[PDB]
């Protein structure tokens, strides 16, 4: 599993991610956007993790309006997500305090837990 | 026409997918898709204390909730050496007969709208209405009511509950009988519904079809006489039964167990005596609440059950009941913790399904949604 | 249109603009009464909300329909999924107007009714058939097969009902000789009551009229809980409901043309109101047919179609030619009044084993 | 034209739609059932407008979820509510279906909200048959224009009208 | 069974004759019984003590895990509970809770209990998530209800009526029976 | 009379027998003798395939033979032909790296389900089955969920301000191998019994 960007970058995670993707098809790949707080967004970040089958990537809590020009990285993000074809969004609620070591633990065990606690999403909530 | 009858469309009740593999207006096979409703409680429960199950026991089978409360409590009773007062078991075969006659309405409704005419659910759901009353009376909730306990039920009945239910118990058997004189004598009821449904008992036997729509086909098995324990060994029992298994008699011999368990319950009333409620076992039931204010015993058993609970025996066991859908039982597996190791529910409304694409094999299709209703399923406790 | 004048042109179109936006206000308010005598039917109680009586929920309800995203789904033909649900209506408005409401002039002057043409129950028969048409079309033009099966199931039972609604209608013509609603009416104000002489016809064409979505085969089909219906599952905010207007004025018109045609066409025997006794006719059938929606279950359209096919028809066509025999032989009257109070003695007699 | 651009118009066309809220049921649990109470003949959400039930949906403005909603059902939840006509609303029957309920776990949504623009939330377990007139009032009010938060904004008349569908 | 027919409509008929039964809610009142599951209110004691002593005991019996008590310690010049601790912070997520009245189960000291209010559907997610201030006894209404009664001037209308409320509700005043 | 012969046939052959003060009964078959000896239970009438729970024993404070057991329920209806009412269960052990077993589809017509959904939940293959697929878990769902070493996938419950509740870390009970928040559990809290 690759981990890019870093936290409360968002311009410099977006633009690490749009070099790190490539012509990678997101057909049969999952997104997965963690964020706490489910209820208020005005105020909520978010981390990456692109489960593609064949290998992972992550980006850490650097997204949405939690952060300057977050929201739009955010909303940019999903929005090339859903051009390369991904269809699968799923939105994963972890504690603030989880968010930083969730992020440190092993790819195998990080990517169980996202996959347990990740609720599917309509994408357009983060457009 | 590999049809796909999908999810809650077009108004298959109790939201199931169906690929009807099917050319004309027969039914070649149905293909059944389940798990839209696969909530995960025999995962959740090992992560919650005995107490809290409680809550979590009446909402699979949310019709017949009292029979997943009893079996439940039967079950850690038996693993941890419980004694049931007397009363208190006479309470439970009540709230049981009375909550099985509640799903038996809505299940009788549902099936008369699903083919046939909208208004006869109306009656049914009216004195489905009284019952929840008498559950708003008695527990505070119209289902998923708390109230059962391992050592007993939570606290006693008010004073208005008896007169409430004598009433319902003189209004009932004019009403079922209602229902009989307009459904047993069926002017199109019989040619839609005395074909279909070909339920040889065989069959019913190698797929499991143990829920109430065996007896209808002919084989004499109720739980409540082969094997008795909440004292129904105690009851004067009819146990209804069918010829052929069709939709005609199944839906006549859940008319009949009605009419029986009104009996049941006017009998189970006259024989009932002022008593205690629940097992005494400090250990097993939370300490009386007015000398909370004085015993240093009382304080410490009340702090240490409501937040840890208690521990059973390190052990495996089960118990069997009857609900109004079959055979239904617990498996659980106790470490000796205060959270059980783990709880498997056997499902009839899941063994059930098995017989679905033999039941409604070469059957209409108008007729496939009647068969489904005539089956009674319920995807709680399906999917569970 | 032997004996009765002819309004000018634009009267008659004046009275056909007022006959089409009448039959507007009477489908939505025989809704409410419908919603309300099922609710009475089963012991609820209707909406006494947003009306006083309710009356103020249609106007809610249009309101809604109107501005609720009329969609043209993709996948479905442009044109023709557009275009079926005008055929149903029109067809289906149309063909009341030949429903006399009154001896000629009772109109304040000019017509009780719109057009009395020489040949009535062709035109009805006519235009009967291109109700079915609407149903199977839009069941197809919705592009998807699931509702065009229930538009065949449909097609197919309302076309065999369709076609026992002429064997049913034959009868009556041999006693009166005139095609003409006016003529059959004053018929029956001379020697009375035509059911009375052709009651197995006036049955046939009753339980066939049912078949024409009134209700009890059920399997019309609706799209609840059945292999869906067929001319709806696909539209939205004003073809739906136009669909579901012509379809409620069909059942009104054949509600209002079993009395104008089989029983006593207003021309009551006794105070000779002109509009009031086929109105409540009208609202008569109307309580009955109501009455079986609540109470009758479905027939499967296979039970249908095997009891339209093998009994209805064959029963109307039966009675036809003992009709033939006695006009032409011609030898009383009498023999009809006699042979339709023994058919409906024996019809009866085998219900109460 | 969504009911827009006219003082009396558009006020009188909310009224139209409030009182003619037409439910289609999204049935998944015990909330199905407490809701199929609120149409018998003891209080039945068919006196406001809502007598009739057309299980398509094509043909309704108001989705009730009523139950715990699975993952597994989740998207065709989600379709069923892409195919509706565009004017429509969301409400969120129960627990499971507000919050994760009770059942926290990787089987059922805790949030609605997360797969449809949810309109209205109705707390309980179940929520009272009378409760849930309430909500609908709630949103009738609320399509009215008459709705305020605890923070004290006005609430738009439909949700869903602010999401970027795709 | 032809005869069948006619009595099912004959039985339809005479239930149509049959008028009366439902309730208008909200125009009626909805009659519960003195057990329901309502709104949870915090009771005091005849001194006007409070007599949640903020013991988490209603959290820990929480099988949805909904209740959130941070505790304090009662100041002896204005004491808020009978003990030394009392409810500093008392909050339960409405849209968690799943109304078992375990909470009530635990409260040793009669806090805790359920009322009757079932009028509490409300818009936002964050709004239901129910304050100590929001249950106290001495409250009537439900949050969008007492929302409403302010936006609007007119007095709070519950749409229940009981015969009577629990002693354990000790102070929860409600329209009982008619004896108002 | 059915289950003193079959009691009496696995104590001649070394089958271990279980059983509780309470009235349970188990007969635990070893893997090879499994298929063929619960044919021969269903040629001695055994008519109904009541269940097929998978277990996993992992996280059990006592150790067991292999971590996966499956159990099966066999029962013989009272009154049909000639019921005598004889129900018990079979219990097999099954290798954590071999995941396999017969099925008793081809017997009962009723482990088709059951077997499936024991696939779903633990990974256990089950050999001869007409269509293993799996049942209950969503479609893309990855893994096999009541297996121990597959998480519950808990969310935090919320509240006003920055205030959250995990609930791992919030519960007060206790499991079997959970020490307790003393330095150690006895007594009642080690396991507890009353004497009827
Ligand atoms: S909130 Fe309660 S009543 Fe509703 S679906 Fe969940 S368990 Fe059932
Ligand atoms: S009633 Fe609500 S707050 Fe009380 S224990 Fe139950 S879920 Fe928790
Ligand atoms: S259990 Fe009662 S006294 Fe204890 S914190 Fe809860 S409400 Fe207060």
């Amino acid at each position: 599993m690759v981990r890019v960007g870093m936290r409360a970058a968002p311009r410099v995670s977006l633009e690490a991610l749009k070099a790190a993707l490539g012509g990678l098809k997101l057909s049969e790949a999952k997104v997965y956007l963690i964020t706490d707080w489910q209820d208020k967004r005005d105020q909520a970040r978010y981390a990456l993790l692109l489960h593609t089958g064949k290998k992972d990537l992550l980006v850490p809590d650097a997204f949405g309006p939690a952060f300057p020009g977050g929201e739009e990285a955010l909303s940019e993000l999903v929005g090339l997500l859903l051009a390369q074809g991904a269809r699968r969004f799923y939105e994963a609620v972890v504690s603030p305090g989880e968010m930083t070591a969730l992020l440190d633990l092993p790819p195998e065990e990080l990517l169980k837990r996202v996959m347990a606690i990740a609720n599917p999403t309509d994408p357009g909530i983060y457009l | 026409m590999t049809l796909n009858v999908g999810p809650q469309h077009p108004s298959t009740h109790g939201v199931l997918r169906l690929m009807v593999t099917l050319s004309g207006e027969e039914v070649l096979e149905v293909v059944p898709h389940i798990g839209y409703l696969h909530t995960g409680f025999e995962k959740t429960m090992e992560h919650r204390t005995y107490l809290q199950n409680i809550t979590y026991t009446p909402r699979m089978d949310y019709l017949h909730s009292f029979a997943h409360d009893l079996a439940y409590a039967l079950a850690v009773e038996k693993l941890l050496g419980a004694v049931v007062p007397p009363r208190a078991e006479t309470i439970r075969v009540i709230l049981n007969e009375l909550s099985r006659l509640a799903s038996h309405l809505v299940f009788l409704g549902t099936g008369l709208l699903d083919l046939g005419a909208l208004t006869p659910f109306f009656y049914a759901f009216r004195e489905r209405e009284t019952i929840l009353d008498l559950f708003e009376w008695v527990t505070g909730q119209r289902f998923h009511h708390n109230y059962i306990r391992i050592g007993g039920v939570k606290e006693d009945l008010p004073e208005e509950f008896v007169p409430e239910l004598k009433k319902l118990l003189e209004v009932l058997p004019h009403r079922i009988d209602e229902y009989e004189a307009l459904f047993a004598e069926s002017p199109i009821f019989y040619e839609r519904a005395r074909g279909v449904g070909v339920i040889p008992p065989e069959v019913a036997i190698d797929l499991g079809l143990t829920g109430g729509s065996l007896r209808a086909s002919g084989v004499n098995y109720d739980v409540r006489k082969a094997y008795p324990y909440s004292g129904y060994e105690t009851y004067t029992f009819d146990v209804p039964l069918g010829e052929r298994g069709d939709v005609f008699d199944r839906m006549l011999v859940r008319i009949r167990e009605m009419r029986e368990s009104v009996k049941i319950i006017k009998q189970a009333l006259e024989r009932l005596e002022p008593g205690p409620v629940r097992d005494p076992n400090p250990q097993i039931t939370p300490p009386p609440r007015h000398l909370l204010e004085t015993s240093m015993e009382a304080v410490i058993y009340h702090f240490k059950h409501y937040t840890e609970g208690f521990h059973p025996p390190k052990g495996e066991v089960y118990v069997p009941t009857e609900s109004a859908r079959g055979e239904l039982g617990y498996y659980i597996v106790s470490d000796g913790g205060s959270m059980p190791y783990r709880v498997k529910v056997r499902a009839p409304s899941f063994v059930n399904l098995q017989s679905l694409p033999y039941a409604c094999k070469g059957e209409q299709v108008p007729d496939m949604v009647a068969i489904i209703a005539s089956l009674d399923p319920v995807m709680g406790d399906v999917d569970r | 249109t032997w004996s009765y004048p002819v309004d000018p042109y634009w009267m008659v179109a004046l009275k056909a603009l007022l006959v089409v936006v009448g039959l507007l206000t009477a489908f939505a308010f025989m809704t409410l009464i419908e919603r309300r005598l099922l609710a009475r039917f089963q012991v609820r109680m209707g909406p006494n909300r947003v009306g006083p009586f309710g009356l103020l929920q249609p106007l809610a309800d249009a309101i809604k329909s109107i501005f609720k995203e009329d969609i043209v789904v993709a996948q479905a033909d442009r044109f023709l999924f557009v275009l079926a649900p005008l055929i149903s209506v029109v067809f289906a408005l149309l063909a009341f107007g030949l429903i006399p409401f009154g001896p000629p002039g009772s109109f304040f002057g000019y017509q009780p009714w719109v057009i009395n043409l020489d040949l009535g129950i062709l035109y009805l028969f006519a235009v009967s058939e291109l109700a079915v048409y609407g149903i199977f079309l839009s069941g197809w033009a919705s592009g998807s097969k699931y509702s065009l099966l229930g538009s065949l199931r449909s097609s197919a039972s309302l076309i065999s009902y369709e076609l026992g609604l002429g064997l049913a209608l034959l009868a009556p013509v041999l006693l009166v000789g005139s095609l003409n609603l006016n003529d059959i009416v004053n018929w029956q104000k001379e020697h009375g009551w035509l059911f009375l002489y052709a009651f197995p016809a006036f049955l046939v064409y009753l339980i066939a009229s049912m078949a024409e979505a009134a209700r009890t085969p059920f399997d019309l089909p609706e799209a609840e809980q059945e292999l869906v219906g067929g001319y709806h599952t696909e539209y939205s905010s004003i073809k739906w409901a136009l669909f579901q207007m012509a379809e409620y004025i069909h059942f009104i018109t054949a509600s209002a043309l079993i009395p104008t045609l089989f029983l006593g066409g207003w021309t009551m025997p006794v105070l000779e109101v002109p509009y009031l006794w086929m109105f409540l006719k009208i609202a008569f059938f109307l309580f009955f047919f109501i009455w079986i929606r609540a109470t009758w279950f479905r027939l499967r359209y296979d039970q249908l179609l095997r009891f339209g096919w093998g009994f209805l028809f064959p029963l109307a066509l039966l009675w036809f030619l003992v009709t033939a025999l006695v006009v032409a032989l011609d030898l009383p009257r009498t023999y009809l009044l006699y042979l339709s109070a023994l058919s409906f003695l024996v019809l009866l007699g085998a219900v109460l084993y | 034209r969504e009911g827009i651009l006219f003082t009396t118009l558009e006020k009188l066309v909310a009224w139209g739609r409030s009182n003619s809220l037409w439910p289609a049921t999204f049935g998944l649990a015990c909330c199905a059932i407490e809701m199929m109470a609120s149409t018998d003949a003891r209080n039945d959400l068919a006196r406001f407008g809502s007598e009739v039930f057309r299980a398509s949906p094509r043909q309704a403005d108001v989705m009730i979820v009523a139950g715990r909603l699975s993952k597994k059902m989740a998207p065709v939840m989600r379709r069923v509510w892409e195919q509706m006509p565009d004017p429509k609303w969301v409400i969120s029957m129960g627990a499971c279906a507000s919050s994760g309920g009770m059942f926290n776990n990787y089987a059922i949504v805790q949030n609605v909200d997360s797969v449809v623009p949810v309109d209205v939330y109705v707390p309980g377990c179940p929520p009272r048959p009378e409760a849930l007139i309430y909500a609908v009032m709630q949103l009738q009010k609320k399509v009215r224009g008459q709705a305020y938060n605890e923070r004290g904004e006005r609430l738009p008349p439909v949700a869903a009208w602010k999401r970027t569908r795709g | 069974t032809l005869k069948a027919l006619a009595q099912s409509l004959g039985i339809t008929l005479k239930y149509l004759f049959s008028k009366p039964v439902t309730v208008p809610y909200p125009d009626a009142p909805v009659a519960l019984k003195p057990r329901f599951h309502g709104r949870h209110v915090l009771t005091r004691h005849p001194n006007g003590l409070e007599k949640c002593i903020g013991c988490s005991l209603c959290a820990a019996a929480c099988p949805a895990y909904a209740i959130y008590v941070e505790p304090a310690e009662n100041d002896p010049e204005n004491p808020v509970s009978a003990g030394e601790r009392y409810a500093k912070v008392y909050e339960i997520n409405m849209l968690r809770c799943i109304f078992c009245g375990l909470c009530e189960e635990a409260c040793p000291t009669g806090a805790i209990v359920l009322g009757y209010d079932f009028e509490m559907a409300d818009y936002e997610y964050s709004d239901l998530v129910y304050g100590k201030e929001d249950m106290l006894v001495d409250v009537v209404g439900t949050k969008p209800q007492r929302r409403e009664a302010k936006r609007t001037g007119k007095p709070v209308k519950v749409g229940y009526v009981v015969p009577y409320v629990r002693p354990e509700l000790e102070g929860f005043k409600a329209p009982t029976e008619g004896g108002k | 009379m059915r289950l003193e012969r079959v009691l009496e046939e696995a104590r001649a052959k070394g089958y271990p027998i279980e059983d509780n003060g309470l009235g349970n009964l188990w007969v635990v078959l070893p893997r090879e003798r499994f298929k063929e000896e619960m044919a021969h239970y269903k040629a001695m009438g055994f008519n109904f395939l009541a269940d097929i729970v998978g277990l996993d024993y992992l996280t059990y404070p006592d150790p067991r033979p292999e971590r996966f057991a499956v159990v099966y329920e066999l029962v013989s209806l009272p009154g049909w032909k000639d019921g005598d009412g004889s129900r018990f269960f079979v219990r097999v052990y099954v290798p954590e790296e071999d995941p396999r077993l017969p099925t008793v589809t081809d017997l009962w017509g009723s482990a088709n389900f059951l077997e499936r959904e024991v696939y779903d939940l633990f990974g256990i293959v089950f050999e001869g089955h007409p269509d293993l697929r799996k049942i209950l878990t969503p479609e893309d769902l990855e893994g096999h969920p009541l297996r121990k070493d597959y998480p519950l996938g808990e969310t935090p419950t919320l509240f006003r301000e920055g205030r959250y509740i995990i609930p791992a870390e919030f519960r007060a009970a206790l499991t079997g191998k959970d020490p307790g928040l003393t330095f150690y559990k006895g007594g009642s809290r080690k396991g507890y019994r009353s004497l009827w």
